């Protein structure tokens, strides 16, 4: 409502916060997909056997 | 104006296209040559040691620069080309000067 | 009037993707000629940096695009896409033909 | 009829105007559309870039 | 005294001209900020 | 270019003084027959460029007899050097006939634009 | 130049000007068209007409009194007008066959030669008048089913399908004391009218008419009627605006002074001091343009209203015209608002101190019935004056930037784009 | 395309036949009703391809009642599909008001059109 030049109201804040939140959203969701894929195959990478050969 | 822009930038791309084929004879010349100019954006400040190693493919004048300034050299000729269409039409609109510099509206043959 | 109706290179783009009076009853088949253009985009760009590590002699060429697949930086991702990219052009192509078979498009004035 | 009696639009119409309900949902939307397509159109590019530095076997013989 | 032209960019747009590349160099400064992320690049 | 108002403003200056056209009125004179357009048959306003809108304004507000002599002296500067000649002495442009026939025309033009831009750029307050 | 008002039960408002030759007297409701269902539409035109006929014109004349009326939204009026020495004559006009013996005016042959003259008059407005029954249509969709939308003349049929019955059906609910207020104009003292009006028992009966089930309100929309046989093109545009005693009632009067109106065929109409003309002179985009602000108790309507003959070049006339709109809220400048406040003190001084006393009793009747009292001239010069550039960005960025339109035109509109087309440009995108 | 003269003249000949009507006009009229065009409040003439000579004549040559009418009726059936919606059985074409309206002018447009390409071709001699 009362938050629009706040959010998407200015040209430079409609390109000037999407492409803010380009990078932020980078590393934040890059991060929690990585994490994700090595709790599903937990026990056959290559961290685990090392640590088995120990 | 337009049309004599659109000029510089072929100005550009045709003494790069020469560049990028003359080291691909690999002679004497050609690999002293590449060494000189890619050697010189070494210097450019605070991005310096990445534009001198994406051009190079490794640590120097080597097997990946000359295969891939190949691949570039039968490309940029054919952006030339599309840069010349462009060319003729800012000149259609408006058509040529004379010696005299004047208007040429009151005498014209096809 | 604007000025991307009054330049010479502007105007060519407003007439053809901006202001161009179309049939408002037209439906998803005549969707894929715009499709067409995405497919030829994707093939030039991943075969000109494929040609940058690529040899052509009958005794290299096998032997390059496996040292594409295991050595260069993402290049099983433009190998990958440039082979099955042209599956996919030749499938939106069939499809293309198909719909102007159908709804006539093949007949005068066309 | 006359051109003055307008016909009813009340099967696709609101009970309520609301104006910041209407500018609200209707860019946020469009901008999250734009940020992931920032976000979506800089990974191509850089994977394109990256294959053009030194390969595996280049690195080795270093 | 009226507002110096040279031209039609005169000091009666400029006045909203001064605040308007707060952001529109902040978002190209942010623009290259997005493309710059992965392939080394850094601020200062 | 620079104006027409400026180059007068500089050109009278010299004029109106004694020391000044001393200097530079011999000068100017071989300046103008080192050129080399009256052997062509042609004017200065003749050889002004006209591709902009003070210019456009300025061929309108011509009277029309001398607007038909000026499109006959342009024709025959065209055929006379597709043919790498040069007139006959008896129709040269004589140092009488070389008038500024266009500067008042442009030099309103010019006064009225000043006028009009210098009242869209404005500052009064209370 | 002072007004006064003065309530024995009834309201009598009455500004004197001892130079002035005539006097009228006349009494002014507050009901109009906005008070009506779509079944009686334009049965406050055919109240009108009959006070104006020819049996009940021709009484009146034979004392030298002449006689005039208006129907609009939110109130209507029948004048009587005459000498400043008779003016006693004009008060037993109204007191007779118009209040006390009003039944031989609703005869049978006088009431069906009346509708025939307004069936004609309404016909020969809808295939004639062009750059006024688009202005009707703005009206009708953009308060489409809401009061504000009924056309003041009525439609055809509308028209077609009204009795004898239904005429004092509406006199009955609407021609009250409460609902009324008795105008005097010229030179005519305040205290002559009073002591006239009370030396008699004059008065009505009830009050309290119906209390108008539906409010009003905008919605975003457009109406085309496409007549490729007609020469032209007309348009009108606009949006929300600011009602009567709304504290932004003459800031919405400011902004719209500051792009005027045009002609293209007058040589002074071409050097005003308009950022707006520069674009539209270099390729002729039209023949005339004005800008307005209406207000009424509910709601306004701020826009523009052209007609032009370049059908091919619509859509440049409408994007050049909408961009302007956005520099009031992010660019207006000084010398532009100190320029709006002198014209707007010009055109205001001759709409209230024209010559015409007939003019100036629906001024003041109005005015009286949706305030109570009058407005000096004074005071409002005094309220124009004390506008700043601060006040038309505030109220610029509230009633304009990204905001919806309405839209009505006829003629040759072929070139005219559809509504997200037009509705993108109320927002620059540069700031 | 074939001609609406060649179409006449061999759909002429099934009409007048008694066993020829008997088996072809039960077939026509199971085709009319499979197509669909009533049901987007359309007759046939209005299907028929108008990027030709003969049929631009044959359109100016339209009386402006039946022109007018014409053009809301292609109006409504480009925003019926759109929506992809039928129309209300109200709205559609019955079978008495599906009348060649347009053939006639189409006829004399062909017949006047052989006969002049007839004569530019022409062997008369002595
Ligand atoms: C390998 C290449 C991948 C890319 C290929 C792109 C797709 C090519 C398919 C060809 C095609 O476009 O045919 C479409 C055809 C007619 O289309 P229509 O305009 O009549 O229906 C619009 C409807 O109102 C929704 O229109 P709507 O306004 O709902 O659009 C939203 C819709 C968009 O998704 C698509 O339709 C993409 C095809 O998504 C949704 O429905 C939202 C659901 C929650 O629909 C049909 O008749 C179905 C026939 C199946 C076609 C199979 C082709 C065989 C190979
Ligand atoms: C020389 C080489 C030339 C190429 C030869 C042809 C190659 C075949 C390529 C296969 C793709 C072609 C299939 C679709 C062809 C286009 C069909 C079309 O244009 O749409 C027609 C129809 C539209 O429906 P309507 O408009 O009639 O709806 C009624 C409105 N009043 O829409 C439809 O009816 C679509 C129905 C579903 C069609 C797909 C069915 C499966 C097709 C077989 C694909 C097999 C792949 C292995
Ligand atoms: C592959 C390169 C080029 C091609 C094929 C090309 C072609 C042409 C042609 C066909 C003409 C019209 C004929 C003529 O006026 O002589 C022309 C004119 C012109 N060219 Fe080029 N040109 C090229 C490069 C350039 C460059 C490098 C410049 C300037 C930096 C330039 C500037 C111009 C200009 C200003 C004109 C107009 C001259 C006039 O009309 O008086 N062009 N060009
Ligand atoms: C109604 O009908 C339509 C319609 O539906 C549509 C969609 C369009 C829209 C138009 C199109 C879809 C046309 C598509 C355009 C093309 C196919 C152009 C052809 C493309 C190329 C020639 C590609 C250009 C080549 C490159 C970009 C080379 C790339 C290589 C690079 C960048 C290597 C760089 C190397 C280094 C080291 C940096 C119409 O114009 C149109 O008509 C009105
Ligand atoms: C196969 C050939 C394909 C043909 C190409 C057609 C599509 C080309 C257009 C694609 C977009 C390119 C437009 C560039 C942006 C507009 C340029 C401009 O403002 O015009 C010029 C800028 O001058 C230049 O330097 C042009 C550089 C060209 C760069 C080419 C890469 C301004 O010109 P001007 O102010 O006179 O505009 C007319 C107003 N009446």
């Amino acid at each position: 409502s009362s938050l629009y030049k706040t959010f998407f109201k200015r040209n430079a804040v409609f390109v000037g916060t999407i492409f803010a939140g380009a990078f932020v959203f980078q590393t934040v969701f890059d991060t929690a997909i990585t994490s994700w894929y090595e709790n599903h195959n937990k026990g056959k990478l290559w961290k685990d056997v090392k640590a088995r050969i120990a | 104006v337009t049309l004599w822009n659109v000029g510089v930038i072929i100005f550009i791309l045709t003494i790069a296209t020469a560049f990028l084929g003359y080291c691909c004879v690999y002679g004497q010349m050609s690999h002293w040559g590449a060494t000189v100019i890619t050697n010189l954006f070494s210097a450019i400040p605070f991005v310096g040691n990445d534009i001198v190693s994406w051009l190079w493919g490794g640590f120097s004048v080597s097997n990946p620069t000359i295969q891939r300034f190949f691949a570039l050299h039968y490309l940029v000729p054919f952006i030339i080309a599309a840069m010349v269409i462009m060319h003729l039409m800012a000149l259609h609109i408006h058509g040529s000067s004379n010696p005299l510099g004047i208007t040429g509206n009151l005498d014209r043959i096809p | 009037m604007a000025f991307r109706k009054s330049n010479v290179y502007l105007s060519l783009v407003n007439s053809y993707i901006i202001d161009s009076p179309q049939p408002s009853s037209i439906n998803y088949w005549w969707n894929m000629g715009s499709l067409l253009g995405l497919c030829l985009v994707i093939q030039i760009v991943t075969g000109i940096f494929m040609a940058m590590h690529y040899s052509s002699n009958i005794e290299l060429a096998f032997s390059s695009v496996e040292h594409i697949m295991r050595d260069v930086h993402n290049g099983y991702i433009l190998r990958y896409l440039h082979a099955n990219g042209a599956s996919f052009f030749f499938m939106v192509m069939f499809m293309h033909m198909a719909k102007g078979l159908y709804y006539g498009s093949y007949r005068s004035p066309r | 009829k006359s051109t003055y009696r307008t016909p009813n639009f009340d099967d696709v119409l609101k009970e309520n105007n609301d104006a910041d309900k209407g500018r609200s949902y209707a860019y946020f939307m469009v901008g999250a559309m734009g940020l992931l397509s920032s976000a979506g159109a800089k990974s191509t590019v850089e994977t394109f870039i990256s294959s053009m530095t030194a390969t595996a076997d280049v690195l080795a013989m270093a | 005294k009226t507002g110096l032209h040279f031209g039609r960019l005169s000091l009666r747009s400029l006045t909203a001209y001064a605040p308007n590349l707060m952001l529109w160099g902040g978002a190209s400064m942010l623009g290259l900020f997005v493309f710059t992320e992965g392939w080394p690049k850094f601020q200062d | 270019p620079q104006s027409f108002t400026s180059i007068a403003r500089i050109g009278d200056y010299i004029l109106k003084s004694p020391v000044l056209s001393k200097l530079c009125v011999p000068v100017a004179n071989q300046f103008i027959n080192l050129a080399g357009y009256k052997k062509l048959g042609l004017k200065f306003d003749d050889l002004i460029a006209e591709e902009n809108p003070i210019m456009q304004t300025a061929l309108r507000r011509l009277p029309e007899d001398e607007s038909y002599a000026r499109a006959y002296r342009i024709i025959r500067a065209h055929q006379t050097e597709l043919t790498h000649h040069l007139l006959p002495r008896n129709e040269w442009i004589k140092a009488q006939e070389d008038v500024p026939y266009l500067l008042p025309y442009i030099l309103e033009a010019e006064a009225a634009a000043k006028e009009k831009d210098e009242l869209d750029n404005i500052e009064v307050s209370k | 130049a002072e007004v006064t008002q003065l309530s024995n039960g009834i309201v009598v408002a009455t500004e004197h000007n001892p130079s002035a030759h005539t006097a009228s007297v006349g009494v002014v409701f507050g009901s109009g068209a906005a008070n009506e269902n779509p079944y009686n539409n334009g049965v406050s035109n055919l109240w009108k007409n009959i006070f104006l006929s020819k049996e009940n014109s021709a009484v009146a004349a034979k004392e030298g009194l002449a006689l005039s009326s208006n129907i609009s939204r939110d109130f209507q009026s029948y004048i009587v007008s005459s000498l400043p020495g008779s003016t006693d004559k004009s008060l037993d006009f109204l007191n007779q066959s118009f209040i006390q013996q009003k039944a031989n005016l609703l005869s049978s042959s006088n009431f069906e030669a009346t509708k025939k003259s307004v069936l004609k008059q309404v016909q020969d407005f809808e295939e004639n008048d062009h750059p006024n029954r688009v202005l009707e249509h703005l009206h009708s969709t953009a308060f489409q089913n809401t009061p504000l939308s009924l056309p003041t003349r009525g439609t055809l049929e509308s028209l077609e399908n009204l009795v004898v019955a239904d005429l004092e059906s509406f006199a009955n609910n609407h021609f009250l004391n409460s609902n009324a207020v008795v105008v005097g104009t010229g030179n005519i003292k305040h205290e002559d009218l009073v002591n006239s009006i009370e030396s008699k028992n004059l008065s009505l009966q009830t009050g309290t008419k119906p209390v108008l089930k539906k409010k009003a309100a905008f919605l975003g929309s457009e109406v085309r009627l496409r007549d490729d046989t007609l020469p032209k093109a007309w348009i009108s545009l606009a949006v929300e605006g600011e009602p009567v005693n709304s504290p932004n009632y003459f800031v919405a009067k400011l902004a719209a002074q500051i792009f005027g109106s045009y002609n293209a065929f007058e040589p002074a109409s071409r050097l005003q001091g308009i950022k707006l003309l520069d674009n539209i002179q270099e390729y002729q985009l039209c023949d005339n343009f004005n800008h307005f602000s209406l207000s009424y108790k509910d709601s306004g309507l701020w826009g523009f209203s052209t007609a032009t003959r370049n059908v091919t070049m619509i859509d440049d006339l409408i994007h050049f015209t909408l961009k302007q709109w956005n520099r009031l809220t992010i660019s207006v400048t000084d010398t532009e608002v100190e320029r709006a406040k002198s014209l707007l003190k010009l055109q205001l001084g001759q709409l209230y101190e024209s010559g015409n006393p007939v003019n100036d009793a629906n001024l003041l009747g109005a005015e009286v019935l949706i305030k109570g009292s009058k407005l000096s001239l004074g005071e409002a010069f005094k309220k124009i004056d004390a506008i700043t550039v601060k006040d038309v960005k505030a109220w610029a960025g509230k009633r304009l930037w990204d905001q919806d339109i309405a839209i009505a035109g006829t003629g040759q509109i072929e070139g005219l784009l559809d509504y997200m087309r037009i509705r993108s440009d109320m927002s620059m995108m540069r700031w």
